[PDB]
């Protein structure tokens, strides 16, 4: 029979991350992106979709 | 014809995810000194 | 009132150059209410390290203004962007081109012809500088987290009231049509 694939994944048991690092890497607990001042000494507003 | 129940193992929960009630302003724990009015524990309402 | 006040914060708006809001500092702050006098002795100090801090930091990279945000930065005080002199190098002689197809056939599919060439340099920068309007790298440069030693202590008039996030400070109005 002629056939199309179907894909999904799964990832039970786990939480997605984003990490505020610049480059998306654990170079430490405090990310330097969550640390420089435009984020730290501006307040700022925010909006996810 | 007949069949067989399901089976329900019910259970305590895991790490006692309960027992205690944790983080939850309404029903706060404490762990002062007896002659403080003081305590030791906040426990906002968002913390898992 | 207070003295060792929790600076007031300075939002931004990606859009138009000039600032957006104030307020006190929203998050950022200790729970001391579980603490007795040897720490909130010491809190109290911190905070005001975090202000003088503040005072000094400002001080040193804003640029002295007269309104807290003012509603068009004027075209010397906004970071400018100077690039560098662009010089191409004028790929052919003219001349020798439009000479030598006249005469023979060239029809020309360094160069051979003749050995001249000349750059171009031109100009890169703009006609008139940029006027409205900062860029983030400016705004944390000029709206450091502002710190206000006292509340709204006086009449309607002498308040910071370039906080207030509906303010039109060309009119020196709240907005409206909400």
């Amino acid at each position: 029979v002629p056939s199309l694939t179907q894909k999904k994944f799964l990832c039970d048991r786990t939480m997605w991350r984003i990490p505020f690092s610049s480059n998306f890497m654990s170079m430490g607990a405090l990310t330097d992106l969550g640390q420089n001042m435009l984020y730290a000494n501006s307040a700022h507003a925010l909006d996810m979709t | 014809q007949a069949a067989p129940n399901r089976p329900n193992y019910i259970g305590f929960r895991d790490n006692f995810i309960g027992l205690m009630y944790y983080n939850s302003t309404g029903n706060m724990g404490v762990l002062a000194g007896q002659a403080s009015q003081l305590n030791a524990v906040v426990d906002l309402q968002d913390r898992n | 009132s207070k003295e060792i006040p929790t600076p007031y914060m300075w939002s931004y708006q990606p859009q138009m150059g000039l600032a957006a809001g104030a307020s006190q500092d929203y998050s950022s702050r200790m729970n001391w209410l579980s603490a007795g006098p040897h720490m909130i002795g010491r809190v109290n100090g911190i905070r005001a390290t975090r202000n003088q801090i503040l005072l000094e930091q400002a001080a040193l990279t804003s640029t002295p203004r007269s309104q807290l945000n003012p509603p068009n930065w004027p075209a010397a005080q906004v970071y400018q962007e100077n690039p560098a002199p662009t010089t191409v190098l004028l790929p052919r002689d003219a001349e020798a081109e439009v000479q030598m197809t006249n005469s023979g056939a060239q029809l020309a599919g360094r160069s051979s012809f003749t050995p001249r060439q000349a750059y171009l340099t031109l100009q890169s920068s703009s006609s008139q500088p940029r006027s409205g309007g900062i860029g983030t790298l400016q705004f944390v440069e000029e709206f450091v987290p502002s710190v206000y030693f006292n509340p709204f202590s006086g009449a309607p008039g002498l308040y910071p009231d370039d906080f207030i996030p509906n303010y039109d400070a060309v009119s020196e109005s709240v907005d409206g049509y909400d």
